[PDB]
């Protein structure tokens, strides 16, 4: 159906930006699904990063993170990235990329709420160090 | 200024040009503040409209400004005692009404333009 | 909208007889309700007006009230005179407009 | 021989239609947002000047309507709004002495209101009169409604903010000019050979009513019949006295005002309670006074109906409250005067008179869709004395003419004081013949 | 009191419009009553067409009916009449002409809703064909 | 959809029904007993377009 | 989408972006020839009026007089595919001639 | 247009007089957007008012504008040195702010109308 | 009066110069009153920054204005029919939009001021 799949640095130093690229196979980024990013620190939880809604180029961010967390899509090549600034220690963490993606018989004050993440990629394990 | 403002409107017309600059001082100067607004714009913007013909005509700056534009008959055939001396402005504005936009349009799109590309070739010289 | 009315009522003479009428909240819930007597071949006279206030020239036979969305004729010591049409009417808010009810035959 | 010489400055004008800004020497009617006026205004006199007036084409009225109903809305929309009176309401009758007159006019209303707490409700009583609470069925278990709640949201006058008619001047913007009818015979139509031009109208007061005309301008020589065609009786009559004829209004029962907290600083002003007894509102005229009002306004009309006609006045003819009466405020409170004993007479070419009053606190002027004003009561004892300077007549239609009051539309009040100015524009652009040729 | 008499023609063809005058002696048609139309269909029950009140020259419609009808007055015969436009077989009626009246006692805000239609004339029997 | 909603007066409730489409109507819980809200509700006022 | 009652191509359908090559932007495709829609809302659907308030009314659906179809659109089904066609010769213009437009 | 604006006010009067296009470049051009409009409106009255005025004297476009009303000693009795060599324009103004509607009225009621109709009465011959 | 207006935009600036009135007369006339009234009211304030301006040139009242300033090769080194008869206006304006801040320096700054303080010196004698 979909395929994503990140790409992107697995060694990031402190204070440096950290950019990582999703390549979407299979479903146009300019579709009006959530592109998101979500990261999940060693022996922890998963933790949302963020979003933008292909179709519009909307962004929401978790607001821990907002003021360091970019998310862009370029349709030109169909992927999609992160953006994350002044990185330290406790941003070591896998990193994933997904489809938010919603339901098409559902408004969209409805499908903005949903954490449906059909399609996951495999992560890239980003250590700050 | 609100004196003598159209006290000469009842005089005949020689008698009611010495008057010019009385009627020509009262010329010029929240939905309430709008509304007045637009129409102190209104008042800025007609006497501008009049100052814009009157140079457009070589009358500029002036209150009482001659030309080059003959009087045609067809327009009105009184003499100029039945004008100057037995008719009042309102009574003239009223017989003239036909014939304002054949009158300017002559003092626009006939003389000035000429006079102007006149004086422009006599100053070459 | 229509105001419901029983389609015809049948009583004994000189017995009393009481003859319905059923709106809703944007007529007789929320407006006064009037009656009108209806012979056939001409045209409807006022009976009650403002739920009980009895017309001029109406005999003390004819009261009315209302309650909630509903509303009521009592008509008592019926006469044989009396047979007609009986029609509430209320002012419907929602629509702007008078509405008559269906109407009552009502026979002695 | 001759030649087009232009002249700038000439004092000719054409009819127009503009906006008039105004003027003015804690009020329903904005008075502080008019220009102060002039303390001397400048009138000129056009002497030789024939100038044709229409009253009943007047962009003047049509401004003032609008102008003034723009104000009361702006006056009103600061004020508590009186949501939370929509409530049922347990309505007795009124336990102190009143006179048959006014017996069932006011009602003892309890009601669960609303307090700055929003957990908490507050049980109140007050004091409404009858034309101001409908019941909710014909049971009379008490239970009744304010007369809005099926139709509009009633908003409360500000108790600060005074009702009382203001002078307001008009002025026009420069490049026009207002022309004044100094003809003390002109009936509101036609030519006028003697015209002045003036800075600004005198001061109109604000005043609504209907039927009389109050505290407005007298004629100068003799009663003048206007109307916009004189055999149309569609149309209304306006009489414009010569002399003032006095009326004395009153409000004698010596109410209350008790404050019920609705809200956070929102105040609600009832009646609370009467002290002394009950008795009716009502207005006083001079009988003597009013009966030769009425012999010149019958001589006036027989000059349009015929010297042989017989002039009747009869009353309203009916169908509500505010059609059938004389409508004024009086001191902040709404009367609704029957004028009935004045209009009920018969003139064949050939003491005092006291009229009831009503008075409601629900009022809805201009009718207006979706809101309506609550008048807070007035404490004390109200007393006002006002001229009544002219009349609202229609013809009865359908050897004997019948006259009624009219109520109009407000464009009548103030039309009666506009019909002698004339709004024009300014063209001081001409064309002249002369002998002067440009070199 | 008040005597209404309707006039008008009897038949009216499909299409066209169709105009009943009431006449009113003893009462002018300028007094601040609603003047109104009603009709009843043969073998039905009384509808209310609409109303013009006389003080003001407002009017209100049977909103199934308002695009087809005015209702206006005239005071110098002291009339007011019914236009219905586009007839068609359903409007064949009686129509009869009233006056909704009120009560002089109680404000305009109340007299409004009132159904007291105190006077009827005899009505017109109008066929549509 | 069945509902208690507001009157002319504020001390009374009337009781309403009205249809609506699945768009317009949110699930509150997985439950199925009956009770929905407007889509709105949680993130914006509703105004009624004037008819 | 779909733009309705706009303006026509005065010769040829015009194909207009902010960069052709950019899959970021959109691409508005102006016809030369309308294609009709027909639309309807086959229920027969009453208005109910409640009062919510002092001259508040709310206006809910009530109910549907006879039965319940689903609302949709007809376009001609010719009339479509040659609009199409002529679409695809205007993007080949831009993206090739010998390019699978899907 | 913010250069050298007063730059001369505390200049004498004849120096103060070759910068007069430096001040008259500077006298031409939601609650808040009514506001700020009305000063624009308002700059604009009062720049066409002065216009008005300088063209009802015959002196409309020029910025020194030279007349035939004589000086009244009675208005000024300093002289040319004690004026444009030794003073600014802010104490004259403040020396001859009790007759500037007297000059005026002589610049606009005497003469001017006079020039117009003796022009008018000069260009029929 | 939008006959004409820019009509001759293509046409060469000499036959392009028989047509300044027409677009000289297209130039003057709750948040929409207020957004359009600004509209109104800059355009005024155009109209007149344009009319300071030919006034402080002394070509006020004119269409056609010569002036004593030579004009400099460095600005433009095109014949007279290469500009007149074989150019546009806007292919002129593209031309010399790098020095209308210096010949308008020149128009203001240099003449008209003395030509204002030279006729003041010989009206004196
Ligand atoms: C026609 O004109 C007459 C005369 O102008 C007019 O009668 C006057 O009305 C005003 C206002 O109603 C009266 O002024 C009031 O008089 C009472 C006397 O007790 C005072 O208490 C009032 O003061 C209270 O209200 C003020 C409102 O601003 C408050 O500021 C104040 O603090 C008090 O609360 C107020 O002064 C005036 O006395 C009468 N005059 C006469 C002779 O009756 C009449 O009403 C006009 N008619 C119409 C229809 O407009
Ligand atoms: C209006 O009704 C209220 C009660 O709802 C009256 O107030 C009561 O008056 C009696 C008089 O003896 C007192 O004993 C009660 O305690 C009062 N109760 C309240 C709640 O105030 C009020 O007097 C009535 N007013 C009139 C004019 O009849
Ligand atoms: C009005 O006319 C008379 C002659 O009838 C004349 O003497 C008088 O000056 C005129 N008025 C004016 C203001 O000119
Ligand atoms: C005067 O006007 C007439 C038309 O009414 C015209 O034919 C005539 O040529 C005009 N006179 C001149 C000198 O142009
Ligand atoms: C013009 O002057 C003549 C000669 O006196 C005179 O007869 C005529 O009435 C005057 N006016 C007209 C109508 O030309
Ligand atoms: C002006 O023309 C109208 C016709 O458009 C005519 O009726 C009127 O009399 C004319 N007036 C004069 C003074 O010629
Ligand atoms: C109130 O007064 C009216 C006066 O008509 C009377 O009919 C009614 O019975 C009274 N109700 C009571 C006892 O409160
Ligand atoms: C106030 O509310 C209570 C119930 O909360 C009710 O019993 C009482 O009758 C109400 N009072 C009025 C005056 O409506
Ligand atoms: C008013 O006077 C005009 C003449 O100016 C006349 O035609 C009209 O009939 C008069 N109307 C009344 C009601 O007096
Ligand atoms: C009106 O006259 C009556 C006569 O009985 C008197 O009692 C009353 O006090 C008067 N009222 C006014 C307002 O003067
Ligand atoms: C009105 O009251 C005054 C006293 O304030 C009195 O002199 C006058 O006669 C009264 N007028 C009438 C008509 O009662
Ligand atoms: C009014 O005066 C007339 C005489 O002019 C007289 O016949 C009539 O009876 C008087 N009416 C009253 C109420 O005084
Ligand atoms: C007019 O007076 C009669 C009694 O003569 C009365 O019945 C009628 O109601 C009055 N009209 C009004 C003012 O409503
Ligand atoms: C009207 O006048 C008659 C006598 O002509 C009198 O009996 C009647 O009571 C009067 N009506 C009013 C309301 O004054
Ligand atoms: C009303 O009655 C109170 C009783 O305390 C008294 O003090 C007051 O003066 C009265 N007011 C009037 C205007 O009668
Ligand atoms: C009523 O008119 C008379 C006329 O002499 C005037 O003196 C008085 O002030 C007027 N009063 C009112 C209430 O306007
Ligand atoms: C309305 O409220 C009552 C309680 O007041 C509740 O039992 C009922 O279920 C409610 N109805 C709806 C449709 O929510
Ligand atoms: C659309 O076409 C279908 C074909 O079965 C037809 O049933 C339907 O009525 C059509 N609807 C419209 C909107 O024309
Ligand atoms: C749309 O309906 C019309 C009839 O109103 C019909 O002629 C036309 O063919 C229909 N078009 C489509 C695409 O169904
Ligand atoms: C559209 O037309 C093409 C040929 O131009 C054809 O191959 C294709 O099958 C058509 N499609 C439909 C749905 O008619
Ligand atoms: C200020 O005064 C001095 C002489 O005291 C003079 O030299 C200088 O030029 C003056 N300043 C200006 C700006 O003229
Ligand atoms: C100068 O002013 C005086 C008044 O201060 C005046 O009397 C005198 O006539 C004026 N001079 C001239 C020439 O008018
Ligand atoms: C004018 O010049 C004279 C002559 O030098 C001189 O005395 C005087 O002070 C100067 N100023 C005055 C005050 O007139
Ligand atoms: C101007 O006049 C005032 C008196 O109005 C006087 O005090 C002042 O000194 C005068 N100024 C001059 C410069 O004459
Ligand atoms: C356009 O150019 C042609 C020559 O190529 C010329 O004849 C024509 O007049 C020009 N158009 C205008 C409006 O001058
Ligand atoms: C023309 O411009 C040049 C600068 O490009 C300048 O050096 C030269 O002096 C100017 N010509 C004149 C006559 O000033
Ligand atoms: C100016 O005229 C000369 C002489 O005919 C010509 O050679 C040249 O091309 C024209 N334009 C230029 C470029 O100066
Ligand atoms: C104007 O100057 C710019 C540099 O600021 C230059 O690029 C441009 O070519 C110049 N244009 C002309 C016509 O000299």
């Amino acid at each position: 159906q979909v395929q994503l799949q990140e790409s992107g640095p697995g060694l990031v130093k402190p204070s440096e930006t950290l950019s990582l690229t999703c390549a979407v196979s299979g479903n146009p980024v300019t579709a009006g699904f959530d592109w998101t990013w979500i990261r999940q620190s060693p022996g922890k939880g998963l933790e949302w990063i963020g979003h933008i809604y292909g179709a519009s180029g909307s962004t929401n961010y978790n607001p821990s993170l907002e003021s360091r967390v970019t998310i862009s899509r370029d349709a030109s090549r169909n992927q999609f990235s992160l953006k994350l600034t002044t990185v330290t220690a406790a941003d070591t963490a896998v990193y994933y990329c997904a489809r938010r993606g919603g339901d098409h018989r559902y408004s969209r004050m409805l499908t903005f709420t949903f954490t449906n993440f059909d399609f996951w990629g495999q992560g890239v394990l980003v250590t700050v160090s | 200024v609100f004196l003598g403002f159209l006290g000469a409107a009842g005089s005949t017309m020689g008698a009611a040009s010495m008057t010019l600059t009385v009627q020509a001082r009262n010329l010029l100067s929240t939905v309430w503040g709008i509304k007045q607004l637009q129409a102190r714009v209104l008042a800025v913007e007609r006497y501008l409209r009049d100052q814009q013909l009157l140079g457009i005509w070589g009358c500029s700056g002036k209150l009482i400004c001659c030309t080059n534009v003959p009087w045609n008959s067809s327009w009105s055939n009184r003499n100029l005692s039945e004008i100057w001396d037995n008719m009042t402005w309102l009574q003239w504005d009223k017989e003239i009404s036909n014939y304002t936009q054949i009158i300017y349009g002559l003092l626009e799109e006939s003389q000035n333009q000429q006079e102007k590309n006149e004086q422009d070739l006599l100053a070459l010289d | 909208s229509v105001l419901t009315q029983p389609p015809s009522v049948s009583e004994a003479a000189r017995k009393s007889v009481s003859i319905s009428c059923s709106g809703s909240d944007s007529n007789i819930g929320s407006n006064s309700v009037s009656w009108f007597q209806q012979f056939p071949g001409t045209a409807p006279k006022l009976l009650i007006h403002f739920n009980n206030q009895r017309a001029s020239g109406v005999s003390d036979r004819f009261s009315g009230s209302k309650s909630g969305t509903s509303a009521s004729l009592a008509i008592s010591g019926l006469q044989t005179d009396d047979e007609a049409d009986y029609y509430c009417a209320a002012w419907d808010d929602s629509l702007t407009a008078a509405v008559f009810g269906t109407g009552t035959r009502l026979t002695v | 021989n001759l030649w087009v010489t232009v002249y700038y400055g000439v004092p000719v004008w054409k009819d127009a239609e503009t906006t008039l800004f105004c003027a003015s020497d804690h009020n329903v009617w904005a008075t502080h947002a008019c220009v102060p006026t002039d303390p001397n205004p400048q009138e000129i006199h056009l002497e030789n000047v024939t100038e044709e007036f229409n009253m009943w084409k007047n962009n003047m009225v049509e401004q003032m309507h609008t102008d003034i109903i723009s104000l009361w809305d702006q006056s009103l929309k600061p004020c508590v709004k009186l949501t939370p009176l929509c409530v049922t309401l347990q309505c007795t009758n009124v336990t102190n002495n009143i006179t048959d007159d006014m017996r069932g006019e006011l009602k003892n209303c309890s009601f669960n209101m609303t307090t700055e707490l929003r957990d908490k409700r507050q049980k109140v009583h007050a004091l409404f009169y009858k034309l101001d609470i409908v019941p909710i069925n014909e049971n009379q278990n008490t239970s009744y409604r304010l007369i809005n709640c099926n139709t509009a949201a009633i908003t409360q006058a500000c108790p600060k903010v005074s009702f009382e008619p203001i002078p307001i001047h008009y002025c026009a913007p420069a490049g026009f000019a207002i022309l004044k009818c100094k003809d003390k015979k002109f009936n509101g139509t036609g030519p006028c050979p003697s015209v002045s031009t003036v800075q600004c109208t005198h001061g109109i007061k604000p005043v609504v009513s209907t039927q009389l005309l109050l505290n407005g301008s007298l004629a100068e020589e003799e009663v003048m019949i206007r109307s916009k065609d004189i055999r149309n009786n569609a149309k209304n009559i306006l009489v414009q006295f010569n002399t003032p004829v006095q009326i004395n209004c009153t409000r004698p029962n010596n109410n209350t005002r008790k404050s019920i907290r609705i809200g956070p600083g929102q105040w609600f002003y009832a009646t609370g309670d009467i002290i002394g007894d009950i008795r009716q509102a009502h207005c006083n005229v001079s009988k003597a006074t009013w009966n030769e009002t009425l012999g010149k306004v019958v001589k006036q009309l027989r000059k349009h109906f015929g010297n042989n006609t017989i002039i009747r006045f009869a009353n309203s003819s009916g169908g509500d409250l505010e059609v059938t009466t004389h409508s004024f405020n009086c001191g902040g409170e709404f009367f609704y005067c029957d004028t009935s004993g004045l209009f009920n007479s018969t003139w064949i070419s050939n003491d005092s008179i006291t009229l009831p009053c009503r008075i409601k606190q629900i009022i809805n002027m201009w009718q207006r869709i979706g809101q309506a004003m609550y008048a807070p009561p007035i404490q004390g004892v109200i007393r006002c004395v006002s001229n009544i300077t002219g009349l609202i007549l229609t013809r009865d239609g359908g050897t004997t003419e019948t006259f009624r009051p009219s109520g109009g539309d407000m464009r009548d009040n103030w039309r009666s004081e506009l019909y002698k100015y004339k709004v024009v524009k300014i063209e001081p652009l001409g064309v002249a013949p002369t002998r002067c040729k440009r070199r």
